[PDB]
């Protein structure tokens, strides 16, 4: 009787907060100063001085930390294609048919590696992959003619 | 549970660019937590994508997932954004895992999500892991250093012993957490120094999760005075044996039997009661007076002697409790708020419908067919007093 459905009373709730089992751990509760800090200011403070800390001793302003202000990449569209397994159509999530268009396909044809932007990939199964229009990536994918 | 049971706060959480799971012990059926995630697909922006938490405690909920897996089977099905699944307080057996990563909603799964709390548990999940070498799992590796459920498994022990045979396996992903709430202290067992201090070589990991410092947050639902209560409490270093609040922090036992992390300091009144009445349960009849006090300091109040009180103490004691003044449950009906307490508007008319029908010398015709119509009953249940 006194145990049970004890967590929802720290959630508003008027009552005397004294009276009421509240959850923290041992440990973390010394990491806890901040009053109503937002989440988004929580997370990437641990994010942002892990990259300092990672940035000042090893990486002494690297490459890829100038290249994030300066707006450059890694995995381009040729990358993006073959790497995030979520395809979307509207709101929906789809699995990505490149997946079952790369090895099943019986012949797999790659154009212009080294070069991104004519790069191409297509498929015996008539499914192939370029970039328009800078950050449009464009499957094309038919049936017959 | 408390916490990210909000879809609010799991959203603007999501919003912010991070990976949260939402909580499944504030819901106890499909339909109210298909609301949830409805709620939070709307506040989900374009693309963003959330996991999903659930408990492996009782069989009523294991039960409860047979048509709770079936539904994130149905939602993904039909493609909805949940993008993970979290089983928690205990590891699943084999076939029960692979069930579960073979679901038809498994690509919308694209990893599984274990909690081991002790080496046996993390060396279940290598063998889940061996199971479907092609998928990734992601074991969150805990303390009972760390908040609410619990463990008397120390934090580096076993990740110490175990971390080689997990290195084995590349569908594994290493997740530290517990006690952790900046990103200084965290460091080392990212860079893998934290091993350096017991003398094994460096022990890197992929990724860390924070509990107990996202409950102070903004957009988190957790109210101002409880949130300066988690504040004002000092913390502490590693975990200390001696029975005790240490550090605004003292562990309980659930009605189960095992234990909880809860906060000692900001209420010290419910879990030292509860060490003293669960100790003292044999000769409770003798200490009666000093324990049913207890229970109204609490605010878990007896009812004034049952015989001798009247029935509108009764019914006006429900109303007393079930109904605040403050967020004004008529008030509280129109946003159709999830805090909604109806099944205790449900519980008072059975007690006011058995007044009735404990009273009266008549028929029960007038009575009876007038408080259960439900535009006539409605009315008069929006208004408590009258
Ligand atoms: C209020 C609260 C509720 C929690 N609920 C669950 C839960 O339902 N399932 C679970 O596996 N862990 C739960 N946890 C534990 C966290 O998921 C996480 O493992 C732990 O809080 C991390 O340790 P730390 O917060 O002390 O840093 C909860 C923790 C807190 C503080």
């Amino acid at each position: 009787w006194w145990r049970s459905d004890s967590l929802w009373q720290a959630h508003d709730a008027r009552y005397e907060a004294d009276q009421v089992c509240v959850i923290p751990g041992t440990a973390a509760v010394a990491g806890i100063t901040r009053v109503d800090e937002p989440v988004g200011e929580l997370l990437d403070r641990f994010e942002q001085a892990a990259v300092d800390e990672v940035l000042g001793a090893g990486a002494e302003p690297v490459e890829v930390l100038s290249r994030r202000q300066a707006r450059r990449d890694a995995s381009g569209p040729l990358a993006v294609v073959l790497d995030a397994p979520d395809v979307l159509w509207a709101g929906r999530m789809s699995v990505n048919p490149v997946h079952r268009i790369a090895a099943p396909t019986e012949w797999q044809v790659r154009e212009g590696s080294d070069n991104r932007s004519a790069s191409h990939p297509s498929t015996g199964a008539r499914l192939e992959v370029a970039d328009d229009q800078h950050v449009v990536l464009s499957v094309p994918l038919s049936g017959t003619w | 549970t408390p916490t990210t049971v909000d879809a609010k706060i799991v959203a603007a959480a999501a919003n912010a660019g991070h990976w949260a799971e939402l909580a499944g012990g504030g819901q106890v059926t499909e339909q109210i937590f298909n609301d949830r995630i409805a709620e939070l697909e709307t506040l989900l922006e374009p693309g963003r994508a959330i996991q999903f938490n659930t408990l492996f405690l009782d069989p009523y909920l294991w039960k409860l997932q047979v048509g709770g897996k079936r539904l994130v089977q149905r939602a993904r099905q039909s493609g909805a954004p949940i993008d993970g699944l979290v089983v928690s307080a205990g590891i699943p057996d084999l076939e029960e895992a692979v069930d579960i990563i073979d679901e038809l909603n498994e690509v919308g799964i694209s990893h599984v999500v274990f909690k081991p709390g002790t080496v046996e548990q993390i060396r279940s999940v290598i063998r889940i892991a061996a199971e479907v070498p092609t998928k990734p799992v992601i074991v969150h590796i805990e303390g009972g250093r760390a908040g609410g459920h619990h463990s008397w498994e120390d934090l580096d022990d076993l990740l110490l012993a175990t971390y080689s045979e997990l290195r084995s396996r590349s569908n594994i992903t290493i997740c530290v957490g517990g006690g952790i709430g900046t990103p200084e202290r965290s460091a080392e067992y990212l860079s893998g120094r934290w091993a350096e201090v017991h003398g094994y070589p460096l022990m890197p990991i992929d990724g860390i999760l924070v509990g107990t410092a996202a409950m102070a947050t903004l957009e988190a639902t957790t109210s101002p005075q409880v949130k300066q209560l988690l504040v004002e409490t000092k913390g502490t270093e590693a975990w200390v044996g001696a029975g005790k609040a240490a550090n605004g922090m003292a562990s309980g036992r659930s009605q189960l039997g095992a234990d909880i992390h809860e906060i000692d300091n900001a209420a010290s009144r419910c879990g030292r009661l509860l060490d003293e009445v669960a100790g003292d349960a044999d000769a409770v009849a003798e200490r009666r007076d000093e324990i049913i006090a207890a229970m109204a300091q609490t605010a878990k109040p007896y009812f004034g002697d049952v015989a001798e009180m009247t029935y509108l103490q009764w019914l006006r004691r429900y109303v007393e409790l079930a109904i605040g003044d403050g967020n004004s449950t008529a008030d509280t009906k129109r946003p159709d708020s999830p805090w909604l307490d109806i099944t205790w508007r449900d519980r008072f008319e059975q007690m006011l419908k058995r007044a009735e029908a404990r009273l009266h010398p008549q028929d029960f015709g007038p009575i009876e067919t007038l408080f259960d119509a439900d535009a006539d009953g409605e009315r008069l249940l929006e208004d408590p007093e009258a």
